[PDB]
Formats: C-alpha cells, sequence, structure tokens
C-alpha cells in the first residue's frame, strides 16, 4: 500500500536480449545500459536530459489515484445496496 | 386478597415448554402494526 516509490520520475531504456551462459546457465547480456535507471524531480527535467544526450524518448503521463468518497455509515444503509452483509 | 408478602407469585414459568416463547410471538402477530418498507426485497436486490 505504500506510495513512496511513486513520487519521482524515472528514465529506463528498452530491454535487450539476455541469453543463457553455456557454462553455468547464468543470464548473460551484451547491453551496457540494461541496469541504467535515472531519477528526476519533474517530467521536464527528464525530457531535457534525454534530448541533451540525443536519446529518443517516450513519456508516460503520471497516473494519480482519484479522490474517493468513503463513508463508514454507508456500511449500514436503510435502502441502499452498500449495506454490508458481514463485518 | 389481604396483603400477603410471604409467597412467591412468579410460579408460571415452572411449566414453560420449549416453544413457549415462539408460541407467544405467534399470538402477537394480529396486533402488530404493518412494518415499514425499505423499497427493495433485500440489500442484494
Amino acid at each position: 500500500s505504500g506510495v513512496n516509490n511513486t513520487k519521482k520520475w524515472k528514465m529506463e531504456f528498452d530491454t535487450r536480449e539476455r541469453w543463457e551462459n553455456p557454462l553455468m546457465g547464468w543470464a548473460s547480456t551484451a547491453d551496457p545500459l540494461s541496469n541504467l535507471v535515472l531519477t528526476f524531480s519533474t517530467k521536464e527535467d527528464a525530457v531535457a536530459f534525454a534530448e541533451k544526450n540525443g536519446w529518443s524518448y517516450d513519456v508516460e503521463e503520471r497516473k494519480v489515484p482519484k479522490p474517493k468518497s468513503k463513508s463508514y455509515g454507508a456500511n449500514f444503509s436503510w435502502n441502499k445496496r452498500t449495506r454490508v452483509s458481514t463485518k | 386478597e389481604p396483603f400477603d408478602n410471604t409467597t412467591y407469585k412468579n410460579l408460571q414459568h415452572h411449566d414453560y415448554s420449549t416453544y413457549t416463547f415462539l408460541d407467544l410471538n405467534l399470538d402477537l402477530s394480529k396486533f402488530r402494526m404493518p412494518q415499514p418498507s425499505s423499497g427493495r426485497e433485500s440489500p442484494r436486490h
């Protein structure tokens, strides 16, 4: 339920091939940027860094939970379907 | 009839059967006034 990991913008690159090491079966890679994650305070800061380094970027707009009306008294309603059968 | 305070007058419950309460509740059904209506058959309706 914590929301502390959804407060900063991040910049991750596309995933490249990982194969199986013939000796031990480990996960091998040839992508130097497979573990590169950058943190930005704002979307415009992230876009500025991407364009400065020449990378092509796709921006996903932030998704914020919408405010919700929560009433504990609706659990016991005279004529509504919000009455709960168990507590 | 004279004031007597030396006998237990609550002896009717010595012979109450298992259905006594429900039998009385069944007799108190023609006196009850009509119940209010929620508007639906149940909360799940």
